[PDB]
């Protein structure tokens, strides 16, 4: 595998990943605009020929009324190249780059109720915690979870 | 409540009123920026005000227009940097 | 006024003439000294104009001025800081950027790009050691790179493999969790270290259940004798296990759960895939099914064994009942829309898309809002495949509609981006609307569009919406087409296919010198290749053939070329050259028992005498290859032949029984 | 508890057509699809059982109001031979066991079985599960015409 910044060049076709892998699609100017104004804290994973196998598009919320926090948006990698470790390390290199670029105080992500597998992984691997219940979020009619986890740890690990 | 980035670009579009910053002296640098600056102007001036006394045939150019296909000022160009001949000149286009 | 002239540069940064937009810069300028989007300009310019060492000096001195406000935010300067440290690094100036980075390493808040800066520095700089300690911190700070790993291997120097991989072992002692420390001694390795080595690899990853390890090792099937070890291997571990309930009966440890049996099947199942035996592996792949029915990736390459194969359609038939297993993710029924369009079903593949879709429109058009080009241009293929060309030439033509618009979008944050303060990642997407055009995706939709332009010109029959009917009717199709093939050509060209849909295009033009060129950028960089070879066999049979009805100018600089690329020979002479060069190699072989008919009609029975050959010691003899001899002997290139291709696809069909288009009909 | 890889699983509406797939072959006898309607609604009371993250086992049961009684009937157990004491039966029984005890307000359980299959109702009889009701021709095609009934009690 590969885990690398994102080059713009490159983001245009992970896009493809987005459409062949998680239902929630965008569009892509604001592929543009979140790889212009925070750079480094999307990542790319991918393997030897070039071809794209995950990614990582995240975004630090801007929100004066309260201290700075990040927003991870999207994390997919393909089926057929799954349970090897991939998502733990692009979201946690996301975290250790928003903790050494400008102070993550704490991450917050949207995840399905149906889904079993991504749920075990966010739940106990690299432990968020359940802060509130969303009912009606997706397209498809279910309840999502608003996940956070608290950066307060690896910030005093990574100031050390 | 998803929104899919709909206000994500709409405050990229604001109204603002930039910043101010206090004048420190920059003439002496851009003295020689516009000197450098200068220096350059004089040499690409000189590109074509040596190579504009060149004379220009309509036959062969037509020729050349009808068999490679691009606007009259790149293979205007192409004709005078190769000092009027031909031959050599789509030997250069063909290469 | 001020927003005309701001209009005016944004305008003149849209069209590319540069030195304008800069002259009505500096009108800014002598108008205010004070912005800041004078120096970004000034910066992205004189990046994309390429020179670079002046530019350190200025942008020093616009670095002081920033200095003392009392107001200021600090991302913006270290990104500036980091931006100086990157043109100084392109400029040449190696010991002065380094020094640079040394003096202001203290103003920044990002760590990551100037310790890549001093990273590149010291590769640079000859200096071994404190680079290797740089990537030693690059370790320990990210895990898994290609980049990081390589530098540090070229920068130690190992003399041997083995003081190579002594780092890797002790990359696999400190950090066991890694993927890529236990694959790249896997790349270069050989003999029994490397037995040795991929045993307590797949040892590993099999007790613990990792999927795609058999794709890791797909990047390894190059060689022939380490396939034969992994099989002989692999095999040995199954015929242990099913015996004594243990991968070999030397050692003594835990017994392991009985899914390992049915993995391990999984594994030498898509590994008999792989090496072309599928008797075998459909021998494997029936108890792998009756040890259990419900696992799915067991099911997907028991679909994908048959689409290696010939026969398509069983595998569509295992694979929609392999996806109706579970209805969760996207993955498994978008791959069965695709394995339904190259099974040639339509409707079947266009209701089973739009389950995940939304439902207030149709399929089609709501991933023609998302900018869907994998489903568009494979079904373009697809419809290709049907015979008729309306809707994937309509098709063809939105994709690069949203081309265009995905080339002028950037008008948008120009604005902001000279509100904010970012250039790097500015300069770089500039670069990449310069050369966006590059994309496979788009090629791929390129060549079947421009050999279905040439199959309905060589035999004929709120902007602008499509209907196939009319759109696919225009009286000469080959203007368009080669204003569509021009950015692939002009910003494309070390593919040589790019160069040679340009011969296809220029042969029915009849424009002799962009012919003679685009041989040129074809031949620089494939000599051998045989669709280029019957390409020049054609150049110069219409060059003896039509030596006449040219100008007096094509005809001295044409011989002239003719006598630097090729000398003074006929065709018979140098295709018996070159099919005694290439005399094992088979679409070779079909390609020049194509020009032993088309030169000559008489020598036909030679044709069917050269193309029927069928011995072990070929080269490239796949179904990929039977199928296109096939298609080739029935296209009429080569001659009506209803006498011996019947024999031919009986005997094919003994060495390749699950193909369906080798069925007796 | 540790070095083991199982982990019980909900039936949800996307997961339907491999518990199908699963009960048509696990047990030779096959109802229609109503069955399957009546174990969707019933929530955390039918589950199924993952072992090395694949499906191998599930238990889906009933309610039952009949015998002066307010009655509980697993209506199916499910898993294969190969995998024989190594990660079905007593776990997840013990999950139906411990569901039935955290509600405890019901009465017992019970079930129905083959007589020609011994060493099930000796996996049955090392729980508790006592013989009582010996029925004659219960099952309509196979061969073992007959069937046994095993019940524990609550209260
Ligand atoms: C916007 C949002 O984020 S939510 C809405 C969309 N969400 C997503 O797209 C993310 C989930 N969607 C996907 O398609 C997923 O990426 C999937 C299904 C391919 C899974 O991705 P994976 O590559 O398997 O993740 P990963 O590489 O980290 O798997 C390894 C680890 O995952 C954990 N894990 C969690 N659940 C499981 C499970 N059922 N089975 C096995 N491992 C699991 C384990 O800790 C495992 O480690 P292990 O090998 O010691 O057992
Ligand atoms: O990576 P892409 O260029 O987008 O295309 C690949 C590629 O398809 P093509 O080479 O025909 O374009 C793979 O084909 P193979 O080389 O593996 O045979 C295919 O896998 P399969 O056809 O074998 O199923 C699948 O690659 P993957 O499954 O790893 O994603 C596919 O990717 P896309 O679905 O994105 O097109």
């Amino acid at each position: 595998m590969n885990i690398r910044n994102a080059r713009p060049e490159d983001l245009m076709n992970m896009q493809h990943c987005n459409l062949l892998c998680l239902p929630e699609n965008y569009q892509m100017k604001y592929y543009f605009y979140h790889g212009l104004s925070w750079p480094q804290l999307s990542y790319i994973a991918e393997d030897e020929n070039g071809k794209i196998v995950g990614y990582v598009l995240a975004k630090m919320e801007e929100d004066p009324d309260d201290v700075p926090h990040g927003h991870i948006t999207s994390l997919a990698v393909k089926r057929s190249h799954r349970r090897l470790g991939l998502a733990q390390k692009l979201m946690d290199q996301a975290s250790r780059a928003m903790i050494e670029n400008f102070n993550a105080k704490y991450v917050s992500l949207h995840v399905r109720k149906s889904n079993r597998a991504a749920l075990h992984l966010y739940s106990n691997t690299l432990n968020f915690q359940i802060s509130e219940v969303e009912p009606k979020y997706y397209a498809d009619g279910e309840d999502a979870y608003a996940m956070k986890r608290d950066l307060t740890q690896m910030a005093d690990e990574l100031r050390r | 409540k998803h929104d899919s980035g709909a206000a994500d670009l709409e405050r990229v579009t604001d109204y603002a009123e930039e910043k101010e910053i206090q004048s420190s002296n920059l003439e002496t640098a851009m003295s020689v920026i516009g000197d450098r600056r200068s220096r350059e102007q004089k040499a690409k001036q000189e590109r074509e005000k040596e190579l504009a006394k060149v004379t220009i045939k309509k036959e062969d150019l037509e020729l050349i227009m009808t068999e490679m296909e691009i606007s009259r000022a790149a293979a205007e160009r192409s004709l005078r940097e190769h000092m009027g001949n031909v031959v050599e000149a789509l030997i250069a286009l063909t290469n | 006024n001020l927003q005309i002239l701001r209009d005016l540069s944004l305008l003149q940064i849209q069209m590319r003439d540069l030195e304008g937009y800069r002259e009505t810069r500096y009108q800014l300028l002598q108008l205010r000294p004070a912005q800041r989007a004078s120096w970004i300009g000034y910066a992205i310019a004189y990046h994309l104009l390429e020179d670079y060492e002046m530019a350190a000096k200025i942008l020093e001195e616009f670095r002081k001025t920033q200095q003392t406000s009392p107001d200021k935010v600090d991302y913006e300067y270290s990104e500036l800081l980091l931006y100086q440290n990157q043109v100084l690094r392109e400029a040449g100036l190696y010991r002065e950027a380094l020094e640079h980075l040394c003096t202001y390493e203290k103003q920044i808040c990002d760590k990551l790009a100037v310790e890549e800066t001093k990273g590149e520095l010291l590769l640079q700089l000859c200096r071994l050691e404190d680079a290797a300690d740089v990537y030693r911190g690059l370790q320990e700070r990210n895990p898994e790179n290609w980049a990081y790993y390589k530098g540090l291997e070229k920068a130690l120097k190992p003399a041997n493999m083995l003081e190579r991989l002594k780092i890797y072992e002790e990359a696999w002692t400190k950090y066991p969790r890694g993927l890529v420390p236990r694959r790249l001694p896997l790349n270069f390795l050989s003999g029994e270290k490397f037995k040795e080595c991929l045993d307590k690899f797949l040892r590993m990853n099999f007790s613990k259940g990792c999927p795609p390890v058999f794709n890791t090792l797909r990047s390894l099937y190059k060689d022939k004798e380490k396939v034969a070890i992994i099989e002989e291997l692999v095999v040995g571990y199954e015929t242990s296990l099913k015996s004594c309930r243990l991968f070999n009966p030397n050692d003594d440890g835990k017994e392991e759960p009985p899914t390992t049996l049915l993995w391990v099947q999984y594994y030498l199942a898509q590994h008999y895939d792989k090496i072309g035996q599928p008797s075998i592996a459909l021998e494997y792949i029936n108890t792998a099914i009756e040890s259990t029915p419900t696992l799915i990736e067991l099911f997907l390459v028991k679909a994908k064994i048959y689409k290696h194969a010939g026969n398509i359609k069983e595998a569509a038939r295992w694979m929609d009942e392999a996806q109706a297993l579970d209805t969760a993710d996207r993955f498994i029924n978008s791959k069965c829309a695709k394995y339904m369009l190259k099974a040639n079903l339509i409707k079947e593949a266009e209701e089973m898309c739009s389950k995940f879709t939304r439902e207030g429109t149709s399929a089609v058009e709501n991933l023609n809002e998302m900018q869907c080009m994998w489903f568009q241009t494979e079904c373009a293929q697809a419809y290709k495949a049907m015979n008729k060309f309306g809707e994937a030439l309509k098709k063809c033509h939105e994709i690069e509609r949203h081309f265009i618009e995905i080339t002028d979008d950037q008008f948008d944050f120009h604005t902001y981006c000279m509100r904010k303060i970012t250039l790097r990642s500015y300069v770089d997407l500039l670069k990449l609307e310069d050369v966006l055009r590059q994309h496979p995706f788009y090629f791929k939709a390129a060549r079947i569009a421009i050999e279905i332009y040439l199959k309905l010109h060589d035999n004929p029959l709120p902007k602008e919406e499509l209907i196939p009917e009319k759109l696919a009717k225009v009286e000469t199709p080959l203007e368009e087409a080669i204003k569509f093939l021009t950015p692939l050509k002009n910003l494309v060209k070390n593919k040589i296919e790019t160069h040679l849909f340009a011969f296809e295009i220029y042969f029915r033009k009849e424009k002799f010198l962009l012919m003679l060129q685009s041989v040129k950028r074809a031949f620089a960089i494939d000599s051998s290749h045989p669709w280029l070879h019957e390409c020049m066999i054609r150049l110069f049979n219409t060059a003896v053939c039509e030596s006449k009805d040219l100008s007096d100018t094509v005809r001295t600089v044409l011989k002239q070329e003719m006598n630097r690329l090729f000398g003074a020979t006929n065709p018979k002479n140098f295709n018996e050259t070159f099919l005694k060069r290439n005399s094992d190699s088979l679409p070779h072989r079909l390609s020049a028992a194509k020009m032993v008919y088309y030169l000559d009609p008489s020598s036909q029975k030679r044709a069917i005498e050269l193309a029927t050959t069928l011995d072990e010691s070929l080269t490239n003899r796949n179904l990929q290859t039977c199928m296109e001899v096939l298609e080739a002997l029935y296209d009429g290139s080569l001659g009506d032949c209803k006498e011996a291709a019947e024999i031919y696809r009986a005997n094919c069909h003994k060495l390749f029984p699950y193909a369906l288009a080798f069925m007796p009909p | 508890m540790k070095g083991s890889r199982i982990e019980l699983g909900d039936v949800t509406p996307h997961n339907i057509k491999q518990l199908k797939r699963l009960n048509q072959v696990i047990f030779p006898v096959s109802y229609n699809d109503k069955f399957y309607k009546d174990v969707l609604e019933v929530g955390e009371l039918a589950k199924l059982a993952y072992f090395n993250d694949i499906a191998v086992g599930a238990v889906c049961c009933r309610v039952d109001h009949s015998q002066n009684q307010k009655r509980l009937y697993i209506m199916t157990l499910g898993c294969l031979a190969p995998y024989r004491r190594l990660g079905i039966g007593t776990k997840m029984l013990n999950h139906v066991l411990n569901i039935c005890e955290k509600d405890g307000t019901f009465d017992n359980i019970y079930l129905h079985v083959q007589i020609s299959n011994e060493s099930a109702i000796d996996f049955y009889r090392k729980f508790g599960f006592e013989i009582i009701e010996t029925k004659k021709n219960y099952y309509k095609r196979i061969e073992p015409a007959d069937a046994h009934v095993l019940q524990k009690n609550l209260k």
